[PDB]
């Protein structure tokens, strides 16, 4: 049995972290002068001293995700489960002047959720598989290769 | 074996200082209610059970562990 | 939910306009050693603002017992004289035996 | 002290096509639906075109003036393409090929 | 004389996550609430991204078009993220690894 | 080099869980078509209430 | 909550706009030696705005 | 989040406010080496505990 | 927080004013190397009691 798949899915998430510490002392004192004089404890000290400390601390992390896809994906049911709920798989293959792209979803669905029109959203799609890509020299631009992958683990 | 091929085996602290927490830890876990014992109304000849009952009208609020 | 279970839905937020069909609570009472096939009575009282149920049918409605088990099934027609209360000779079937303990002992 | 990191990555895909193209029933299936075929060739002064589309459609989906949507075709195929020199263009051959794969 | 001292401290964090997940039920507890799990894969171009949810929930909070908030899931484990060489650019390293746990 | 492990799709500790078939009713032993496991109430919302 | 014990849960908000169901407090004495089966009466007092209780039903 | 609560205060939604939750413990942190980004560590701590 | 209270100053919500509060012992602070920047420690402490 035929069902239409519309594929509308946006996600997105982020995340936010920080901290901050920080502390100073400053203490001063000129030489204590009595009498005229200034003041010696012992033989040889003062009554002065001179303080000056400064610890700061900021540490932070981040991270951001998101996605989205939007189109159309016709589908068949594949099997049938004990409770009435539909499995469903297809593909789509378009060459567009030059190289194949490929749609795929899979996953099961329940019949109360398929519209009047026969179509049925990919977010009520359970287990749920999209991939969206291409295929030949036209995928090989979109990644870098064994030489920025070692650089980029390592780093 | 003690590990289970579907979840699979779910087991630098000194320069942290700090032991991070896992989740599932059963100190936090959920508990599971008890399941309350059958009805048996072969005794009785009813299906009054005070442990079983629901009235129609009550609000559901949270009364019991789980 | 009725028309889904028949293979009519209707798209969300469309108005059945219904001016024939009203909600009601359906009560019958079970007499002791009542066995499957058996009939009885049924009370047929209107839950919403229907004003009145003369002339009606009951549809297929499943009657539970205080443990929340379907003992009976109650159609039928309804005779009413109170226009919003109605009753039904033989509305439910009993399907189901709830046992007794009127054999044992001494 | 002072550490910093910074990482990111991205990802874009997408595709039209308009037009029209007819096609014929080349099977009919248990349920009633139709398995469907057809290509279409057009020479506009110098250089072939073609059109190819294959698939599975449901009758109900075909409207009143016997069109139905490239969407409500199951298992589609479509390819819009070329041939010949003007083909030749569009592609780069094994020399940016390997550069490419190799970087 | 003239002493001083002054001393602060701060700290914040935010998440969010936006979208959809459908799962599936898994157990049946004794009160009548349900176990779920269920997760989700995309590859959109290059590189798999996944969103995994598991928890227990009530089925008076299920609303009537059967979808349930994330707030309203007891226990939840969301987890939303990639897979590939696009999740190696994500991460430092022991190199920086090492050097922030230092310092 | 990595220090992480990649989730695979398809996990059987992620993946669905297909419900139990129920078991046929066998009316012949009663005389009626009720069932109490395969009864369909005409009203009720059908919320989730089972495995899968 | 009565209607949700049956499998029928409106949305938040959702006005019922019953006129034919009214709230009362149902009051019985229990007489001395009361065993399970017996059946005694039950006095049956309107507690909200109800004109009338006449011809009504009393629900569990 | 741990604590006891009144079910007097649970509202309609099955919702209660975290400040009628008595012998509250709220926890809202992270792990890792995000984690390891928010403290200071050895060196900073005698530096902050000494002066 | 600790203190007696009254009963007839329990209002309608099951809260009460923190001033109604008899015997009141009211902390609010933290704990750890966030503390420690709150302080001055013994340096600065001789110096403020001798000056």
């Amino acid at each position: 049995d035929i069902i239409t798949v519309t594929l509308d899915e946006t996600t997105s998430a982020t995340k936010s972290a920080n901290a901050d510490l920080s502390k100073t002392n400053e203490a001063q004192m000129d030489p204590l002068q009595v009498g005229g004089e200034e003041l010696q404890i012992g033989g040889k000290y003062n009554f002065s001293y001179d303080l000056n400390n400064s610890n700061s601390f900021a540490g932070d992390s981040s991270a951001k995700q998101s996605n989205s896809i939007s189109g159309y994906i016709t589908v068949e049911v594949i099997e049938v489960l004990a409770n009435g709920n539909l499995v469903i798989r297809g593909e789509k293959w378009m060459t567009l002047n030059t190289g194949d792209e490929y749609i795929r979803l899979s996953g099961t669905i329940r019949p109360d959720d398929i519209s009047f029109d026969n179509t049925i959203a990919s977010n009520r799609v359970s287990n749920a598989r999209i991939q969206y890509s291409g295929t030949g020299v036209q995928q090989d631009m979109q990644e870098p290769g064994f030489l920025a992958r070692f650089f980029n683990v390592a780093l | 074996t003690v590990v289970d091929a579907v979840e699979g085996d779910k087991s630098v602290d000194t320069l942290r200082g700090r032991s991070d927490p896992v989740a599932g830890d059963p100190a936090w876990a959920p508990i599971h209610p008890k399941k309350k014992p059958e009805h048996y109304a072969a005794a009785t000849g009813s299906l009054f059970s005070a442990e079983h009952i629901t009235d129609l009208y009550d609000d559901s609020k949270p009364r019991g562990i789980g | 939910a009725m028309l889904q279970n028949f293979g009519i839905q209707m798209p969300p937020g469309t108005k059945p306009k219904i001016k024939n069909v009203a909600a009601v609570m359906v009560t019958a009472e079970l007499p002791p050693f009542s066995k499957p096939g058996q009939q009885v009575d049924v009370t047929v009282s209107s839950i919403g603002s229907a004003k009145s149920l003369r002339g009606g049918t009951l549809l297929q409605t499943f009657l539970k017992g205080l443990d929340g088990q379907v003992y009976a099934v109650a159609q039928g027609n309804l005779v009413v004289s109170n226009p919003t209360v109605g009753l039904i000779s033989s509305g439910a079937t009993v399907e189901r035996e709830i046992p007794n303990p009127f054999g044992r002992g001494d």
